RNA sequence: GAGCGUUAAUCAUAAUGGUUUAAAGGAUCCGUAGAAUGAAUUAUAUAUUAUAAUUUAGAGUUAAUAAAAUUAAUUAAAGAAUU
RNA sequence: GGAUUAAAACUAGAGUAGCGAAACGGAUUCGAUACCCGUGUAGUUCUAGUAGUAAACUAUGAAUACAAUUAUUUAUAUAUAUAUAUAUAAAUAAUAAAUGAAAAUGAAAGUAUUCCACCUGAAGAGUACGUUAGCAAUAAUGAAACUCAAAACAAUAGACGG
RNA sequence: AAUAUGAAUUAAUGCGAAGUUGAAAUACAGUUACCGUAGGGGAACCUGCGGUGGGCUUAUAAAUAUCUUAAAUAUUCUUACA
């Protein structure tokens, strides 16, 4: 869902104007996903699955029967008091789907405004999925990869 | 209030006027912030026990923890309203710190009343000093009162010498009145005792009750005059 | 103030700053491009330093406000690459510049 | 990353869920069922307080 | 007032941050009571004797 | 506006000039005959006896125009050339007549800007 | 007091007992020791230290500070 | 990554151009009595006189 | 899918290295070295670490164990002797870099430290103990050496009697346990901080970064580190008392004190001829019995490396330590007897000592050939991005308590100087605790000069004299 | 500059917008279309979509237990005062 | 699209004490087609309908996810050394952050997402014309020409106030 | 029937200058203003009915207070005592 990715977004950036050191999103495979690429990325500190009270410190295997208390916790991080994660935004929003071809991305990470896509920026993190597989858009243009440009994380 | 900035950042803001030249010497805390850099995180961290009881804090009981059958005779088998909510709030609420001897001393005092018109310094000496053996009631640089009771019961569960609360307190308590009759006896006859030897005392506690209560009763003589007469003049209208 | 300067003549990459009623759409600049800006945002480049830049003005441009906006653009709307680089603990290259080293 | 989001409930998970659900239900019904035969004992003893006649 | 102007005037600054009071207006806070007499007095000593004991090593390497 | 109302119509007004001289036709100019010559009183603050003129385009647009320069033989029945541009004092005059065309001759001894009134230059 | 809380505080806070909250005495110490090495070196590099405190009864304490 | 080397090639690699000390060694190449200068691969146009 | 033997993180510019074998005590074994070892060379040549983190996830439990010496007695019994080569080179080598890392790393010795547990900890000049420390070196008791370059340790850092290595040798060679306080006291472990701090102390390690144009390597971030720590540092219990009293470091001074060609027979006579204090010549016994249940020829062995380890640099003691361990588990001369002794304790539980055979008193070439390369078998340390040598470690001595001879110094020069003062104990105690700017304030260091000056210095008039 | 000016026109010059109080929230709710938007897991496919199976966190149904006596419509009554 | 929709008004049949447009009188006033007083018709009431308009206002469409505190009630639950205590929600008040032209908003007028309605200088004008609906009053829909460089909001310091 | 043109005839409105008759609005604007609707009047406006605050949150006391060693002891104390 784009509208929980967007839900978790905006969550991300609400933790962050009051410097939370830990907080919960949705359990679903999207959110893991998009919650790996930020810690594989250096924006989040943690990334443990949990329930809604919090973390689980050992494994607890999930199933139908407690799939709706799951929640995944992440830690957030700040140096020389700033947020290392300050923004995190949509780029295909759910009423306006961006799908992109390889060459395309490619344009996208040289400077060129595509479909009012502004370009990406010094130490910007810009997710595609493509396959239902997230990935950095370098990494997608590597791959030769087309796919959907999801969200920018700065 | 905003987190502030450029409180923590004298140094960074300072290391630029040097730099530039807009300042010409470095100020000799300098190099002190330098070495000893300030924290500046200035994050809510969550907490997982409260440090008072060890009970855990975050922890989710899930319906496969709980196979067996309810008071109300029926099983559970899927998770209630309850557990569906995030918790996160309960992460980064102090918690709240709770002792079982808070209970006993509510207890103690309540039924001994007159225990509190014994005074209590709060002033502390050195907590650190304090090598007490629990294994009786007196103790050197402490005074006997309601916690040398709390004290001597705690330590009777801990060596499970008694097994219920109420039975280790009840027999402090009896170890107590022994100490506070032995106490009550010696002063009683040291004052008597030095009676009979020649002791003069100025003003003995009743005396002295009595010339306070004199002092209050002759302003409240004054005033009442005054007022019986005003009452009169008003009245007469 | 000190300000933030990639490589001593732009920003580091894009910045869209509001000031009270002004919005500031301020976009990093090649080497030699010069300043392409709003004539107040100019001026500031100038004694700043800065000398490639563009970008546009939204909404007020009342002189006053844009001066001060631009101030605190240039400093809460800024990260240096090495401050990125520390706080994700990951390497940042400039491309252009490995591209004409040794 | 590599363990699977969700474990789908093993067929015996399933019938032992089935049979403490049933059962729940009918513990309910039974209980309920008792409180009102209880009432309806309660309200035989003072009928004869009652007039129909 | 005070550490307002501290902060304009680049001075690092040590405060007792109580749990009312708020941290990142001092570059060294100490958490602890400020309301009792003794617990700053005590804090305050400590600071006091640490500044001594500078103050006498830098007279000591002046001396040899 | 949502996305699905910018897509029924929904957007920013668009800015381009408009016409202040419709009766002209999208033309330079339009030639006319002088209904009436007349003198008119400018709104406040100003105070003048502003020289206009009554005009029948050969398109059958009556309009008024004013008359620039210091001095004319404009008469009624007058052969003139309007041209777009209004009298900012004078409302409902939004036209000047053309110095130096037509029967309107140009302005009689001028020395500076000659060809903003039908001048030729002095030998 | 527990509703005199000011929450940018929270970090520092062992609990609540008895309607007030309890500083960690652990941070305060590691706190304590770096503040007390920040004035040993200021005071080693012959700098000006102020000690500014204007609640009734802290005159003696500062003035033997100083 | 942190300790991932880069170096002018790969830059070269990302920019999608010749290294820039092969630009160099083609633009010493280029004086009609510098090393290197050849020019055979366009006599493939058929021309009648 | 299983669980990684040691995980990475990271901690703001902080790197966090943890054991993760808790249910072997985080035994180290030649996936955990060999993975340790490549990722602390990226981090070398990474300019976003400032300093690394190796702790363990099993605390308060252990840190630990030791290396994984159970597997390689299979090995030597399946003759996998390539395998068993392998896992000394990747330990030693791993051992080697830490050793000469040139960024700062700080190691949470918060539980059992024994064996490669000490080679983790020994080489970092930032190795913090707690309450939970035991550190040990039960190495005589398998049939096996001190290795982890712990014979070029142990004699360089210990505080008291260690003069000639007297206490190196105890220690190595009776396998006795130390706990908390006491470690730190010894030298063994550079600072002592509650484990109830250890996690305050990680995020402000990770907090701290070398100011202006200072790089992590510089001394001057090692002092900041130093002084971050110190932070966290609290008062010792106020019961707590010295391990090792002034008689049974009299004890210890005395009966390890050998020469440049000693034997363990010499220090065997010492303790059965020792006299003095009841209690003194009650500890020699002990010791006596102690060693006299160990093997005879490993005994020998950590004597021989204690003997020439304790003079050479750094890389020769712990290449030596790879030829040792090679060429005993490939027992050429039926010599030594580590792969049955080791079995007997670890591979099977046995509380009983092995019954050792090789009882004999090795000659001095004899204990040359098992310390000495092979040339059928090549064997050398992995590169490290350092490739450094040295004969006394850069930062151990600032960063820890002072050891007897660095005192003894003090009171020389003082005693020989112009001024014609008297070195009094006040003036000692003054000396240590409030002049050297790396030492101020140390933890128990008033006590430790007290100690030295009650047992080596004779008080006449109003001055002290080095007895 | 052999053009210059002027008139007539075209493009550019702010939606990287707004609607408590400045232009602008429909009186309210119900609900149809929507070529509007919208959960979870897995497997395929021709792939942000489709299909199938599975799941219960949204949305509902029925009970049990406790709580409340209001809001509609209708019928039947009361009260102080006024003329 | 549908339904409901204050007051006034209208169509029938009842009712009509009090109140009360209008009208007729009395005062006040330079004048008083007013304010005040009298007599007081429609209306205000009920029954059955028409009509669908209000400063119909929180001048703030609905829904979902989320973010720092305190106080005060309410509800549910839990415990006991039985009346408090501990929990979880709702409401209200004051706030942090954030937002804003500011006044201020404060769980939204914050961070985001989805859908609908609506706006594009003033005046002309919610007017003209046409159309639709209604017994009717009217309601809905809804322009252009001409003219002008205005027009408007928050806040600031004054001046003034029967 | 539509489109266009003129058209008897007839409706609404803008601007321009000053005057005339009142004083409706802005302060409690001298009867609180305004919204919907109805009736009336030279003109603004007046009156009835309901609604709104873009007017009254502009909100600010029926006062009364207590006992332990006043000092040879607390008040002094400068890293000392322990
Ligand atoms: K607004
Ligand atoms: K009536
Ligand atoms: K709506
Ligand atoms: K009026
Ligand atoms: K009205
Ligand atoms: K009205
Ligand atoms: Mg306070
Ligand atoms: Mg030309
Ligand atoms: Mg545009
Ligand atoms: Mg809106
Ligand atoms: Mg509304
Ligand atoms: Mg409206
Ligand atoms: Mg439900
Ligand atoms: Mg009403
Ligand atoms: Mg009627
Ligand atoms: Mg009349
Ligand atoms: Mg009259
Ligand atoms: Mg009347
Ligand atoms: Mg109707
Ligand atoms: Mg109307
Ligand atoms: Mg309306
Ligand atoms: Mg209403
Ligand atoms: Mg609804
Ligand atoms: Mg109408
Ligand atoms: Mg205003
Ligand atoms: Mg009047
Ligand atoms: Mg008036
Ligand atoms: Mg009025
Ligand atoms: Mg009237
Ligand atoms: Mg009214
Ligand atoms: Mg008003
Ligand atoms: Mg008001």
């Amino acid at each position: 869902s784009l509208v929980k990715l967007a839900n978790t977004c905006a969550h991300l950036q609400n933790c962050s104007k009051v410097r939370v050191a830990l907080t919960s999103i949705p359990y679903t495979k999207l959110q893991l996903q998009f919650a790996y690429n930020l810690y594989q990325q250096g924006f989040l500190s943690s990334l443990q699955k949990g329930s809604t009270m919090g973390p689980d410190k050992d494994f607890v295997e999930v199933t139908p029967d407690n799939i709706s208390t799951r929640r995944l916790w992440v830690g957030l991080k700040y140096r020389d008091n700033k947020p290392v994660l300050s923004s995190c935004k949509l780029i295909s929003k759910p009423n306006s789907r961006i799908h992109l071809p390889m060459e395309d991305m490619k344009k996208l990470c040289s400077g060129v405004t595509i479909r009012n896509i502004k370009p990406l920026q010094p130490g910007e993190l810009i997710l595609v999925r493509a396959h239902n597989n997230i990935m950095d858009i370098n990494e997608a243009i590597s791959k030769k990869l087309d796919g959907e440009v999801l969200c920018r994380v700065k | 209030m905003k987190i502030q900035t450029n409180a923590v950042n004298v140094l960074q803001r300072t290391s630029a006027y040097l730099k530039s030249g807009l300042l010409k010497e470095t100020p000799a805390w300098y190099n002190v912030v330098a070495s000893i850099p300030p924290s500046t995180k200035f994050t809510r961290e969550p907490r997982f026990k409260n440090p008072s009881n060890g009970h855990i804090i975050g922890k989710l009981v899930d319906v496969t923890e709980q196979p067996h059958a309810n008071n109300k005779g029926l099983y559970k088998t899927r998770p209630n309203s309850s557990d569906k909510r995030v918790g996160v709030k309960r992460l980064y609420r102090p918690p709240k710190l709770t002792y079982v001897e808070d209970r006993l001393r509510s207890l103690f005092y309540k039924q001994h009343p007159w225990e509190l018109s014994r005074p209590k310094i709060l002033v502390e000496n050195e907590i650190g000093d304090e090598n007490y053996d629990w294994s009786h009631m007196l103790q050197i640089g402490r005074p006997l009162d309601g916690e040398s009771v709390i004290q001597r019961t705690m330590y009777l569960i801990k060596t499970k010498q008694y097994g219920d609360m109420v039975e280790a307190y009840d027999h402090a308590r009896y170890e107590f009145y022994a100490l506070r009759m032995q106490e009550e006896t010696e002063q009683q006859v040291a004052l008597e005792e030095a009676e009979m030897f020649g002791s003069l005392f100025g003003v003995s506690a009743i005396e002295h009750g009595i010339q306070k209560e004199q002092e209050v009763l002759d302003v409240w003589e004054k005033k009442v005059v005054e007022e019986t007469e005003l009452m009169a003049a008003r009245t007469s209208n | 103030k000190e300000i933030p300067r990639y490589e001593n003549r732009t920003i580091y990459g894009d910045i869209d700053f509001r000031y009270h009623g002004v919005k500031l759409h301020l976009r990093s600049a090649k080497p030699g491009f010069g300043l392409r800006v709003n004539h107040v945002i100019f001026e500031i480049c100038e004694c700043a330093g800065i000398k490639d830049l563009s970008g546009k003005v939204y909404k007020s441009r009342n002189d006053m406000n844009i001066a001060k906006g631009t101030i605190e653009a240039f400093t809460k709307a800024q990260k240096t690459l090495d401050e990125v680089a520390l706080g994700r603990g990951k390497k940042l290259v400039d491309v252009r510049k490995v591209y004409y080293s040794s | 990353m590599s363990q699977p989001l969700l474990r789908n409930r093993s067929p015996e998970e399933s019938e032992l869920l089935k049979l403490k659900r049933n059962y729940n239900r009918s513990l309910l019904n039974f209980q309920a069922h008792k409180k009102k035969l209880n009432e309806l004992l309660n309200l035989y003893h003072v009928a004869n307080e009652f007039i129909v006649t | 007032n005070a550490l307002l102007e501290a902060i304009k005037s680049r001075v690092p600054t040590i405060a007792i941050i109580d749990t009312d009071s708020e941290p990142s207006l001092v570059t060294y806070p100490i958490p602890g009571n400020d309301d009792s007499l003794r617990s700053v007095n005590f804090l305050l000593g400590v600071l006091a004797r640490a500044g001594q004991r500078g103050l006498q090593n830098r007279l000591a390497r002046n001396n040899e | 506006a949502t996305l699905n109302q910018i897509k029924r119509g929904s957007g920013p007004p668009r800015r381009k000039k408009i016409s202040t001289a419709p009766q002209l036709d999208q033309c330079p100019q339009r030639k006319g005959v002088v209904l009436r010559v007349m003198v008119l009183k400018p709104k406040k603050p100003n105070s003048a006896q502003r020289k206009a003129c009554r005009v029948r385009l050969t398109n059958g647009n009556v309009v008024s125009a004013y008359i620039p320069g210091e001095g004319h033989d404009a008469q009624e029945h007058s052969i003139v050339y309007v041209r777009g541009g209004r009298c900012q004092d004078l409302p409902g005059v939004k036209y000047h007549v053309i110095r130096g065309a037509g029967d309107l001759s140009g302005v009689v001894n001028r020395i500076s800007s000659r060809s903003k009134y039908g001048a030729k230059k002095p030998s | 007091s527990t509703s005199l809380w000011r929450s940018s505080t929270q970090s520092y806070i062992y609990g609540e007992y008895k309607g007030i909250h309890i500083i960690d005495l652990n941070q305060t110490l590691s706190y304590l020791k770096r503040a007390a090495k920040v004035v040993e070196g200021v005071s080693e590099s012959g700098g000006i230290i102020l000690f500014l405190g204007t609640r009734q009864g802290q005159k003696r304490g500062l003035e033997e500070a100083a | 990554a942190e300790s991932e080397p880069f170096g002018p090639v790969d830059a070269a690699h990302v920019l999608e151009l010749e290294p820039a000390v092969e630009t160099l060694r083609n633009l010493s190449t280029v004086g009609e009595h510098s090393s290197g200068h050849q020019q055979s691969t366009n006599k493939n146009t058929k021309v009648i006189y | 899918t299983d669980a990684p033997p040691v995980l990475f993180t990271v901690q703001d510019t902080a790197r966090v290295i943890t054991l993760n074998r808790p249910k072997k005590l985080n035994a180290l074994n030649a996936e955990m070295s060999e993975s340790m070892f490549k990722t602390l060379n990226e981090y070398a040549k990474s300019d976003t670490t400032n300093l690394v983190i190796l702790k363990s996830s099993n605390r308060p439990r252990s840190f630990c164990a030791g290396g994984d010496v159970a597997t390689v007695a299979i090995f030597n019994f399946n003759k996998e002797f390539a395998k068993s080569i392998k896992f000394f080179t990747d330990e030693y080598s791993l051992n080697f870099q830490i050793a000469t890392y040139l960024k700062p790393i700080v190691t949470f010795m918060d539980g059992i430290t024994m064996g490669g547990g000490v080679g983790l900890s020994i080489h970092t000049p930032f190795r913090i103990a707690t309450e939970n420390t035991k550190w040990a070196m039960p190495e005589m008791d398998i049939g096996f050496f001190p290795d982890v370059g712990s014979t070029f340790a142990l004699p360089r850092i210990v505080t008291l009697a260690n003069s000639n290595s007297q206490m190196a040798l105890y220690l190595c060679l009776t396998g006795e346990v130390v706990t908390g306080a006491d470690a730190y006291m010894l030298g063994l472990a550079s600072h002592y901080v509650s484990s109830e701090n250890l996690d305050a102390l990680q995020k402000r390690l990770g907090e701290i970064s070398p100011p202006f144009n200072n790089d992590p390597q510089s001394a001057y971030f090692f002092g900041m580190v130093n002084e971050s720590i110190d932070e966290f540092v609290s008062p010792l219990p106020k019961d707590y008392v010295f391990k090792y009293s002034n008689e049974k470091l009299n004890v210890i001074e005395a009966c390890f004190n050998l020469s440049k060609n000693g034997t363990i027979e010499d220090i065997m006579n010492n303790l059965r001829q020792y006299e003095g204090s009841a209690e003194g010549k009650a500890f020699a016994q002990e010791i006596k019995t102690k060693l006299l249940t160990k093997s005879p020829s490993s005994l020998q062995i950590a004597l021989r490396l204690v003997q020439e380890n304790s003079r050479d640099h750094i890389e020769s003691a712990i290449k030596r330590d790879l030829y040792t361990a090679a060429n005993m588990c490939m027992n050429q001369d039926s010599l030594v007897e580590f792969s049955e002794a080791t079995k007997h304790k670890l591979i099977d539980k046995q509380r009983v000592p092995y019954p050792w055979t090789k009882k004999e008193q090795l000659f001095v070439s004899q204990l040359t050939s098992i310390t000495s390369p092979k040339p059928s078998l090549p064997m050398s340390l992995l590169r490290n991005t350092s490739n450094v040598t040295w004969t006394q470690y850069p930062y151990h001595s600032k960063y820890q308590l002072p050891t007897e001879q660095e005192i003894a110094a003090y009171i020389e020069k003082r005693t020989n100087d112009d001024t014609g003062a008297k070195v009094t104990e006040r003036e000692v105690l003054n000396h240590f605790a409030n002049v050297i700017p790396s030492r101020r304030g140390k933890l128990g260091i008033q006590s430790l000069c007290k100690i030295v000056c009650e047992r080596k210095c004779e008080e006449v008039n109003d001055g002290l004299r080095w007895k």
